RNA sequence: CGGUCCGGCCGGGAACUCAAAGGAGACUGCCAGUGAUAAACUGGAGGAAGGUGGGGAUGACGUCAAGUCAUCAUGGCCCUUACGACCAGGGCUACACACGUGCUACAAUGGCGCAUACAAAGAGAAGCGACCUCGCGAGAGCAAGCGGACCUCAUAAAGUGCGUCGUAGUCCGGAUUGGAGUCUGCAACUCGACUCCAUGAAGUCGGAAUCGCUAGUAAUCGUGGAUCAGAAUGCCACGGUG
RNA sequence: UUCUUCUAAAAAAAA
């Protein structure tokens, strides 16, 4: 009830609880609940603590919140200060992968800045 | 057995062109199948009608390929020379395939 | 990006020229217009002057380049702002 | 421009094709360009003498094109001289084998083609276009025809903005479908521009 | 459209069937799993000396009599305008204004 | 129209009960041409409304409908220079299509967990008497009775 | 010694086949219920057979090709409607009230130039 | 009917679906009423269809000096060591903002997982590409059949049955971004499509206003084609529920 | 019941 140094959810599904993990969707989910060998359809609770220790190893072997995040930064922060074409584009704030930017911008410019 | 196949673009044509081959066959020898009808296909096409700028305003043309399948069960000699020796008019495409 | 199976695409004369280069041991740039060619590990601590569409743009090739194309590096576009 | 073209709106109905073949989509397009080829080569050699239809149909690996013209003596000349001349070279464009017959046009002043072609050449050698539509009306009435339409339109003697003239006499039934109206073109290159010529010509109602 | 297009289209189409079985041989020694990567190297590096017109994408349909780049139609070889315009005169065998 | 009052078109009635009006019932409540999961819904409401009732499905269905049928309403006629409401008397087709219309848009507004238990509770305080569509009903006779006048 | 009917619907294309017996309906080498899950089309295949007091006296063989749910279960209709038509010859005055006879011809409009559907018009905007 | 590997599959049968070709059929043809002894209108009898049975093609004289000299043709004006021509790279994909047309949504008439039922209309030789093996997947290797009522695209989806989620920014929604790839093409950085893992913005039905639609229509769900080496939420067609 | 205004350049044929 407590995995990777986080509370995830208890009266939740597990293979839906484990996805509140930063760095764990429902597939890493569904492989993790298969290879410990825990039912997808039983709930946080009333799972003992050998079963939720066993996950904690399980989840233990792939990278999650705290070098996932740095890694990420680090990535990003990486483009920037190679003067890349991407990086250039994420310090302007705008998208990345080719994109309009005519219009249809709106998630990397935020909201509309009125003309003054 | 010798399998003919007929295709044209105009139906009356096909026709009579089928009907002179059926006779054809069973003048000189006999044992033809009969002519059947194979689906048309309808090839449709829209086209803009305006040369700069009318995006509403087309046309929609088709071109109907009627086809036309007759076979001999067995043929002759007699009946496989006369056939390949005789010419049909033109704008309508013959393909023997034996066996 | 490009199938690993068909190998990095750099352009022969490019090739031929960072060859020369890091024979002769030369450190005057290299100009090209070469922007699709990927960037190989003997290329580090050399000066491209990639072309921009209008002028060659100089740029020093580090060792966090390599798995990148040239022409990252020297962007096409100028923009300062509307206002 | 809104009406839709007379032919082509009776393709199927009373008029038939000027091409009359079959082929694959693989040799669709070359074989249309091989038609196009030998259509603007006749049309270009052939300018004195009237010619009116130039239709091409390809039997068996062999293109047989039969011209329709109303003075055949002239595109003959001495028996047997240029039609082989002619034969032979448009084998040569097409690349397959080719043979060209000759149908004669009996009254040449019922023809939308031969109409449009005299109307255009009396234009570029600079008569009334009154006076040549009003000739080309009345020939093709007395002729026996049940209706003739001719517009002419563009830079009317000599004049600064454009405008478009057109008689009708008789009946000239667009939308009724059974109608053969022949219809044709043609354009005039002046000195003042291109002067374009329509002309509808409605021979009698055909059943079936 | 201009006759340097037309020029090109036939410089590009000529060049296309001149190189056309080399391309074919280098792309099938690329594409080949079973082939050493030192001899595949040398093929995408002898690939790129091939002249740039000879590769078959980079020719662009253009209609036969006018050669207009846009509107083309496999079938007939000609552009949307000719198309209608070879229809509405009988020069397209079949060809007539459908209903449904 | 302007021309021609059209003739009525037919319409064949549900399987379960045979009754037309009932089908009218889920005609209105269909929402993108889905009539089998339309109907699994009125099913499962009329089911629940026989038990919470305690008589058979369609009596409760029609005592629940009565209760919202109104019998005058407003049309705009507006000869004068302002908006005249004018109360006209409702024809029983139209009455009836009112009153399924408006029983229908009162459950899609409810905010129970599943459509049929939205449409059963709305069912059940009509029949009691309650609810937004009686109270649509009493709005809508309250404007007609204040706007009488016109006639 | 069977007795038969064609019915047709939006694109479907009904075989039935009339034999005197238990009233055993089968279509596809289905029963009535394995092939229609949906109730109204159970109904409307029933429609005719219960409208005639003929529903325990006679079985049905039925092959359907083409179309949906609701268009092959109309088609069966149809189709039990113009075997019956010949097989009894005096059941018509009643099924022409009925309106069973007549073949729904309502076929799906086929889509316009300049439209976006077959009567949807796009959007329009006056600025 | 005779046999079956239970598969129209195989001897066979030409009835039926269906495939085309010809013909019949719907014409106010018949009856009653209204009407000026008319034209015509309302109603019913037969009939699959009743008054234009449904849809489409078909656009008068002309109007807007409407649109196109950048499809093409063409009079005149302009350049001819350039306003002509070739090549590489860039741009047409930019971005404080405003508008038009769409796609996906805000959810329980739903999302996810498993099992299962019914289509139509097209395209295909520098092409469509079965089956088998490998990969979680996009796909790769080998590779029959098909110029096609035969083979392939291609298992249609909504539906139905079971289970779960329980009104939450959620097992709704997928934008954005990082890492790893596949395919086309000399070449996916600017600037292609798709896949795997991780990430999960705004959005809880929308102000003033405004648009489409009278029946197989609106709404909704998939499928194909043109363009095309690759590249659609657009366009043009097709069917399912309704 | 109220509902105002649109400056300033056009061309049209001659048996």
């Amino acid at each position: 009830a407590r995995i990777a140094g986080i509370n995830i959810p208890d009266h939740k599904h597990a293979v839906i609880a484990l996805t509140s993990i930063y760095g764990v969707g429902k597939t890493r989910s569904k492989a993790i609940l298969a290879a410990a060998g825990i039912a997808e359809d039983v709930k946080i609770s009333e799972l003992s603590e050998g079963q939720i220790d066993t996950l904690r190893d399980e989840v233990a072997k792939f990278v999650v919140e705290g070098d996932l995040r740095r890694e990420i930064s680090m990535s990003i922060k990486r483009l920037m200060d190679l003067g890349c074409y991407r990086g250039l584009r994420h310090r302007r704030g705008l998208p990345v992968r080719g994109q309009r930017t005519k219009t249809n911008a709106r998630t990397r410019k935020g909201p509309r800045k009125p003309i003054k | 057995r010798i399998r003919i196949r007929l295709k044209a673009f105009d139906h009356r044509l096909i026709d009579q062109a089928t009907a002179e081959i059926v006779e054809t066959a069973k003048r000189t020898g006999a044992q033809v199948r009969g002519p059947i009808p194979l689906p048309t296909r309808k090839e449709r096409f829209t086209v803009l009608i305006s040369p700069h700028v009318n995006k509403d305003a087309r046309d929609q043309y088709e071109i109907r390929t009627h086809l036309r399948l007759v076979d001999i069960v067995e043929p002759t000699e007699k009946t496989v020379d006369a056939l390949m020796r005789l010419d049909l008019a033109a704008g309508v495409d013959v393909q023997i395939s034996l066996g | 990006p490009r199938s690993l199976k068909k190998g990095p695409f750099i352009d022969l004369h490019l090739l031929k020229k960072v060859e020369k280069a890091v024979e002769s041991g030369d450190k005057k740039p290299l100009r090209t217009w070469s922007r699709r060619s990927t960037i190989f590990p003997n290329m580090i601590g050399l000066t491209i002057a990639v072309h921009n569409g209008r002028q060659h743009v100089p740029v020093f090739v580090t060792d966090e380049m390599v798995g990148h194309k040239l022409g990252e590096f020297a962007p096409t576009r100028t923009y300062r702002g509307h206002a | 421009g809104q009406k839709v073209h007379p032919n082509g709106i009776r393709l199927g109905i009373v008029k038939p094709w000027n091409s009359t073949w079959f082929a694959n989509t693989k040799e669709f397009a070359d074989n249309l360009d091989s038609d196009f080829k030998v259509r603007q080569y006749l049309t270009k050699e052939l300018a004195k003498a009237s010619v009116s239809r130039i239709v091409i149909e390809r039997p068996a690996k062999s293109i047989r094109v039969t011209i329709h013209t109303a003075r055949p003596g002239i595109v003959i000349g001495k028996k047997g001289e240029d039609v082989e001349k002619l034969r032979k070279v448009v084998a040569d464009i097409a690349g397959v084998p080719a043979q060209i017959n000759i149908a004669e046009v009996r009254k040449p002043e019922l023809d939308a083609k031969l109409v449009a072609d005299s109307i255009t050449s009396q234009l570029e050698r600079r008569v009334m276009f009154r006076r040549a539509m009003k000739r080309a009306v009345q020939n093709a009435m007395r002729l026996g025809a049940k209706g003739i339409k001719v517009e002419v339109s563009g830079r009317l003697g000599g004049a600064e903005i454009a405008r478009t003239e057109w008689y009708r006499e008789g009946r000239v039934p667009l939308h009724t479908l059974r109608a053969d109206i022949d219809y044709n073109t043609s354009e005039a290159h002046t000195t003042y521009g291109v002067i374009g010529v329509k002309v509808w010509i409605f021979k009698g109602e055909i059943l079936g | 459209a201009k006759q340097s297009m037309k020029a090109r289209e036939v410089k590009r189409v000529a060049l296309a069937d001149k190189y056309f079985a080399k391309r074919a041989e280098l792309k099938a020694i690329i594409s080949d799993v079973n082939a050493s990567d030192e001899d595949r190297w040398n093929a995408v590096l002898k690939l790129q000396t091939l002249p740039r017109d000879s590769s078959p994408s980079r020719q662009r349909n253009r209609c036969r009599q006018t050669g207009r780049p846009h509107g083309f139609l496999r079938k007939f070889g000609l552009s949307r305008i000719k198309v209608r315009e070879a229809a509405m005169r009988g020069e397209i065998p079949g060809l007539k204004k459908a209903s449904w | 129209p302007r021309r021609r009052v059209i003739g009525q078109r037919k319409i064949l009635p549900d399987p379960k009960f045979g009754s037309e009006l009932l089908a009218k019932f889920v005609n209105i409540l269909m929402v993108d041409g889905k009539k089998s999961t339309a109907e699994s819904i009125v099913y499962s409401a009329l089911e629940t409304l026989a038990q919470r009732s305690g008589k058979s499905e369609l009596e409760a269905f029609e005592v629940a409908l009565e209760n919202v049928r109104p019998t005058v309403e407003v049309k705009s006629r507006r000869v004068g220079g302002s908006t005249y409401q004018v109360p006209v008397e409702v024809r029983p087709v139209r009455r009836n299509a009112l009153a399924m219309r408006w029983i229908v848009e009162a459950a899609r507004k409810r905010g129970d967990k599943s459509m049929a238990l939205r449409l059963a509770n709305e069912l059940s305080d009509a029949a009691e008497n309650k609810g937004t569509a009686v109270k649509k009903r009493e709005d809508v006779h309250r404007m007609a009775e204040a706007n009488k006048a016109f006639a | 010694n069977q007795y038969y009917g064609t019915g047709r619907r939006k694109s479907s294309a009904a075989r039935v086949f009339i034999k005197p017996g238990n009233g055993k309906i089968v279509i596809n080498q289905r029963s009535l219920e394995q092939y229609f899950g949906r109730e109204t089309a159970r109904m409307v295949v029933r429609q005719p057979l219960e409208l005639v007091d003929m529903v325990e006296k006679l079985d049905l063989y039925i092959t359907v090709k083409g179309g949906g749910i609701s268009g092959q279960a109309g088609a069966i209709r149809h189709g039990i409607t113009r075997a019956l038509m010949e097989y009894d010859e005096s059941l018509r005055s009643e099924l022409r009230k009925a309106g069973f006879v007549t073949r729904d011809a309502r076929q799906v409009e086929r889509k316009k130039v300049g439209l976006r559907k077959a009567r949807r018009r796009p959007q329009f905007s006056k600025r």
